[PDB]
């Protein structure tokens, strides 16, 4: 017989015992039926997954749900086949669970639709694409010293309330309502007011007539934080894998899925790691990192969200993420406190498309020189701070004041921050804003204040600005 | 006999092991021979561990343990309405039993996505600065975060009081807290007639971790009851960190391995699952609400500790207070740089709206402007009639302890500070000047408060400046 | 039946097994007394005290004292109840150690005495009191800076050559003269030659015929050390229980206790904490300051010395102890110098 | 006699009054030490400590004093050298040695102090005065912590077991000044403790201060600038000081 009996329960972890011969694979998923016989029982309906092979007809699985009221000596039964998800055309405009199950009130999908398993290997070598094109933004930091590539991987590093989701906001703002393709949302791990107001946005913008979403958000377990992630990726393959569509695609917050590996590893028996991770860090994250890839059949664009915990960036689960991106922001809890916007570090952020042949030489020099500039203005913070500004020579008082310019010249007011403050906020060319940091190197703007360059936008407003200050 | 009876093997620290119980079931609640109730949390092949809710000295190996056959719940009733409980709901005041009819397990899942609504209400707290910078609205979760020796209960007991005339119900949990603190609590809030309206849960320093684990969920079951039948809730925690603590300390003592600072892997999703219940009801599902104040203590004032991460990260706010500014005699020390409202803002009152933008403006250019008062004031005049204006505004903004003012008073004390009526008075006499101003408005400004209270909005400015400019007539320079 | 035999000695972990059904209970007591048999035993005279149960009628103790003799299969009685130490008027101006046994060499008390267990709950909600008032003490400095507050725990901060010793007789004497009440003293793990020293100081000035001394010296077990202040207290409670008075209770340190329940862990072997502190710091502290309470017709309030180790604040044996603090005073070495007495530093000391 | 035995009680001590003479300038002038006290003198590698012993040792010649000297985990060349100078100054007529070198095994390393206080305490009792010195404690806390590690015993900080603490202070509280019933005799101890990079944080030297009534400094630049000794007088303490001096000196 294909069926088994619960062993022990240990939380999310429980143990099933089969018939010897018929022990089933790993990564198959497991259905728990019960019904109560008396006033001491309560109805269960639970999906499991298996995990290890203990021997003795034993099997160490993983659950998808609470496990309260299981009992010693309940059924399983087994289905022979890993979790599948429905796809096609009907996902779109849809809002759906785990499982698959929608949660939109709108209706059961049909049993006869087509679904798919959801643990496939990685695309082999000869499949690739290493076409490299500039994609455009609007936000003047991003646009200048780490360009976003059409296609590649973007990553976004953050501490806990430093404006992220402002950020995420704007950016799906500015992009996702001029893609003309299939875009794919995914919330783990995160808010449900968020997920609840992003759902309503899209649904007064008419964007949501394209796009599907999986929440699998904060409050569920970690059996489902860890396959959340993998069921928007099983829906997203599909469109470029059988009609070779743009697909563009977002993560809510990488982070709690190792998170949620190294709580669930605990149980599992394996001894901890240096900080209490589980020993298999590394390559649970290359198996989903490397499943995200460009090939000849159509491109995917992904945009991921990463949390770093107590402010520490060498903490092994940042650290280990920075191999598999292309460019990447920083965010600093210092620039936030002095009031600028979005806080981005202009030092530690990078990109690969930042070459004279891919951007241009004048931009390749502007960026050059504004990077020498700010490095030289930060090595002086010593004598600064002590001396004062009364030692310094000719040269470093000039430096000092034209790096001023630049820090509060690169600040910036979204659209999204009209509701809290009134302004309507700006939409900066890539060619107005390298003009305009030209036009600022070239000492042309000496006499003007420094406080006129606070969220202005293009060049031209710093002047009315201060006419209206009274300069 | 093994179906429902079973014998202990181990005691000790409070935990117990015990053969036999083949027909329980994870998280049912068990019952000793002593009468100390307990949970069983492992299910293993040979057998059971259970967790002590209580003193462990009275049990001893060999023992008897029974089934109870229902989930681990808290008694919900009406009639729990001022009483002292512990979180097992049994009285602890002495006054007498306590019946209810209904109970409700502990672990609940949280309303769905489908199921919420944007905020739009406000909620008063009754002080001015808070009011007025940080406004807080029904549903939302904000955080009050700051060091030791900060009066942090004070400014909860105060918006507790505040909430008398309004259609709202109060809960107040104590974890870690000393026995005596408790009992001047409850005694001035009896002396002060908030008893009507409000539940008290405590958990005293001596207890044991489990019993210092459960009460804030304990008080998160008791205000759902009343939040699905179409009410509103307001839930304080006194403090996270001793339940963290009390956590650590298990987990430990389960032999887990730990992780930073020792704790375990599930401290994010402890706090988590519990600060995930509050939420703001849509019209289909009755409109209820419920909001939350959770308290967390800082070490030398470093805000960027694990703990205080964990919890900024899931908030929608937080307010900081500081103790230097705490040392000076000013009782709400509030930091306006750290301090930030998300959700708030489209709460408050159009009243609060047309002159708050003034006052921050006013305050953020005084504080910029205090790092050069060494030697300053031999400016220019236009910089020199900052500082008065900033002194003003921050003798305006204290405050007194257990006296809440009026929406209505404020907005109108806030405008005559802002629009420049108290520049020729001292600044030693604006305490006194604001106190006569409130006695003169209550009787005479009737009914410019009607119109207020009525309409929301502010009245004519003519009547407004006459009013007030007759009343500075009066006034004795000093 | 309540006899069983060692099976098991390292250090001064003790493990004994009894029979089925007649487990002694936690925290009891346990006496050892054997006479040498023979040229090739020494006489063995030792207490016990339960800790935990092992199962397989097997309990784990921590023992009071040196452990060098024992024999495996030494059969050993239980007193079916915890440690026990006289109380009432016996116990005024008299020298006792944590077994309540005198050390002045004025004879032993009777064994009619009355006697109190150790370990006991803290008092319920319903007999606090309902309101706060201030102890007089007669001293203008603290009754016009740092007042009192009956019940409450006040921090003393200080060091030698200042008139700590001082300060403390005179509080001593003022209240026994004015509030007739009583005071009692408890040395947690410090100097020998000090605590003689104090003992000379107190009996040639005639304050020692109102108070009552528990000592604790370094040469101990870390389960002799830590039970000093439960006897101390219990010592105290009975005047407030019975006869209804205020009394005054001191600590010559706290860091002692914390850090002898860090070793006492750490010998049991559970699994460290934070700083390598014992996973119940916090709870052992709470079930030792909750019993300093005012009720309604007594009170006991204490002063208390703290080490800081290391000048950080933030170390949480500090931060847990400054949690139950209700005022702080401050001895300065500059107004001693400048000949101001009881130099007490004006601006540093603070109160509730 | 057994090398275990119970310290003297509280009431059977009286407080030091009588001064010990070093014959060092420094010590006796700014830090000094009275019959009946033991003090800590820590410091680094290359700092002479085994001068300043001999040198107490060797001026102890006319005042009625028995002196005993162990050597923990020391050199069997650099012994002999001391033994020699001693003999050729002739401190051998009231001195006793005992020697525990380095490839000994750990359990003499281990029992070597308690077999010389053992030693100590019967002309202690007889109503004399004894001088001892140990030359290193930290290597007798390596040799019980390897000996715990070897028997199984769970660890703590730095591996040490959890009865470092109670192991030194049985040893160190054994040391007093006895009453005139007792006989009038007297004890004294001078532990040496060496440290690495001049640090005093470590946990073994914290746990002896914690416990000695107060610690000698000696400065590694000082010594390599030429002064012997180094001392520093900024940081040392002496808590019994000033009673233990005669009436000149103190004025
Ligand atoms: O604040 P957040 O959103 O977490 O960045």
């Amino acid at each position: 017989m294909t069926r088994g009996r619960v062993i022990q329960v240990m939380g999310p972890v429980v143990d099933v015992k089969f018939e010897n011969g018929h022990l089933p694979a790993i990564y198959n998923a497991l259905k728990i039926q019960h019904k109560a016989r008396n006033e001491n029982e309560v109805d269960i309906d639970l999906t499991l997954e298996v995990a290890l092979h203990l021997g003795d007809d034993t099997v160490r699985t993983i659950a998808m749900a609470s496990t309260d009221g299981l009992i010693r000596g309940m059924e399983v039964i087994d289905t022979g086949a890993p979790i599948s998800v429905p796809v096609g055309e009907v996902t779109l405009g849809r809002v759906f669970n785990v499982l698959g199950e929608p949660i939109d009130l709108e209706g059961d999908i049909p049993a006869d639709a087509r679904r798919d398993p959801i643990h496939r290997p990685a695309p082999k070598f000869e499949e690739l694409a290493t076409e490299v094109e500039i994609l455009e933004t609007g936000i003047k930091v991003v646009d200048l010293l780490a360009p976003y590539i059409k296609g590649g991987k973007i990553g976004l590093f953050g501490g806990a309330g430093v404006g992220k989701t402002v950020l995420i906001q704007e950016l799906i703002h500015n992009i996702a309502q001029e893609h003309g393709g299939i875009s794919v949302f995914a919330g783990v791990g995160e808010r449900t007011r968020e997920g609840n107001d992003l759902y309503h946005e899209m649904k007064d913008s008419g964007v949501i007539s394209k796009t599907a979403m999986v929440f699998g958000q904060m409050n569920e377990p970690p059996g489902a934080r860890m396959r959340v992630a993998l069921t928007g990726l099983t829906m997203a393959e599909y469109f470029r894998d059988e009609q070779g569509q743009d697909v563009l695609l977002f993560i809510d917050n990488i982070f709690r899925f190792t998170q949620a590996g190294s709580e669930v590893s605990a149980l599992l028996g394996r001894m901890p790691s240096a900080v209490g991770y589980q020993p298999t860090l590394a390559t649970e994250m290359g198996q989903l990192q490397e499943r995200i890839t460009s090939t000849a059949k159509g491109s995917i664009t992904s945009i991921q969200a990463i949390y770093v915990p107590a402010d520490d960036y060498t903490d092994p689960a940042p650290a280990t993420t920075f191999s598999h991106l292309d460019a990447t922001t920083n965010l600093e809890r210092k620039l936030a406190e002095m009031g600028i916007y979005p806080a981005v570090d202009p030092l530690a952020s990078t990109s690969r498309a930042l070459a004279p042949e891919i951007v241009g030489e004048e931009h390749y020099q502007v960026a050059r020189k504004v990077q020498q500039t700010l490095q030289r203005y930060k090595e002086l913070q010593d004598i600064i701070a002590i001396l004062g500004m009364d030692e310094l020579s000719d040269e470093d008082k000039l430096v000092v004041h034209r790096a001023r310019r630049i820090q509060f010249f690169l600040s910036q007011n979204f659209h999204v921050a009209e509701q809290f403050t009134g302004q309507p906020g700006s939409y900066v060319p890539v060619k107005e804003t390298v003009r305009g940091f030209k036009e600022i190197l070239e000492g042309k703007y000496d006499h003007l204040p420094e406080d006129a360059f606070r969220l202005v936008g293009r060049i031209e407003e710093v002047v009315e600005k201060a006419k209206a200050m009274g300069v | 006999q093994v179906s429902d009876v079973g014998t202990v093997i181990q005691v000790g620290d409070g935990i117990a092991r015990a053969h036999g119980l083949d027909n329980v079931m994870s998280g049912e609640l068990v019952e000793f021979a002593n009468g100390v109730m307990g949970m069983a949390l492992n299910l293993e092949e040979n057998n059971v561990g259970i967790v002590i809710l209580g003193p462990y000295t009275g049990i001893k190996e060999g023992d008897e343990v029974r089934r109870t056959g229902r989930i681990m719940e808290v008694p919900v009733g009406e009639a729990l309405i001022g009483r002292v409980v512990n979180p097992l709901g049994q009285p602890v005041d002495g006054l007498g039993p306590v019946e209810t009819t209904e109970t409700r397990p502990i672990e609940s899942p949280a309303p769905g996505v489908m199921d919420r609504r944007s905020v739009h209400e406000p909620l008063q707290t009754g002080i001015k600065a808070i009011d007025a910078l940080v406004p807080i609205g029904r549903g939302q979760r904000e955080l009050i975060i700051g060091d030791r020796q900060t009066g942090k209960t004070s400014v909860a007991i105060d918006t507790i009081i505040n909430q008398k005339d309004q259609n709202m119900i109060s809960i107040y949990v104590a974890i870690g807290q000393k026995e005596s603190t408790v009992r001047t609590v409850v005694e001035t809030l009896r002396k002060h007639g908030a008893l009507d309206y409000t539940i008290v849960v405590t958990a005293s320093a001596s207890q044991p971790a489990p019993l210092l684990f459960l009460a804030p969920y304990a008080g998160v079951a008791m205000g759902e009851y009343f939040m699905y039948k179409g009410k509103h809730v307001l839930v304080v925690y006194d403090d996270l960190s001793k339940q963290a603590a009390a956590y650590r300390e298990l987990s430990l003592l389960l032999r887990r391995p730990p992780g930073r600072e020792a704790y375990p892997g599930d401290i994010f999703y402890l706090h988590s699952r519990l600060l995930e219940r509050a939420a703001k009801l849509s019209d289909a599902k009755g409109g209820g609400s419920l909001t939350a104040l959770p308290f967390v203590e800082t070490q030398a004032g470093d805000i960027s500790a694990y703990i205080p991460t964990n919890v900024i990260s899931i908030t929608d706010g937080q307010i900081f207070l500081q103790s230097d500014l705490f040392f000076s005699g000013v009782r709400p020390a509030i930091n306006a740089g750290l301090s930030v409202s998300r959700v708030g803002g489209a709460a408050q009152i159009k009243a609060m709206k047309k002159v708050a933008g003034t006052l921050r403006l006013d305050l953020a250019a005084y504080r910029e402007l205090e790092a050069f008062a060494q030697f300053g004031s031999d400016l220019d005049k236009a910089t020199q009639a900052k500082l008065a204006r900033g002194a003003r505004t921050v003798e305006v903004l204290k405050q007194d302890l257990h006296q809440p003012i009026p929406v209505e008073k404020q907005v109108l004390i806030i405008y005559a500070l802002t629009r420049g009526f108290l520049d020729d008075i001292p600044v030693e006499d604006v305490r006194r000047f604001e106190k006569e101003f409130y006695l003169f408005l209550d009787q005479n400004g009737q009914h410019l408060l009607e119109h207020i209270r009525t309409t929301k909005d502010l009245p004519n400015e003519d009547d407004l400046n006459k009013a007030i400019e007759a009343f500075k007539k009066t006034f004795v320079v000093s």
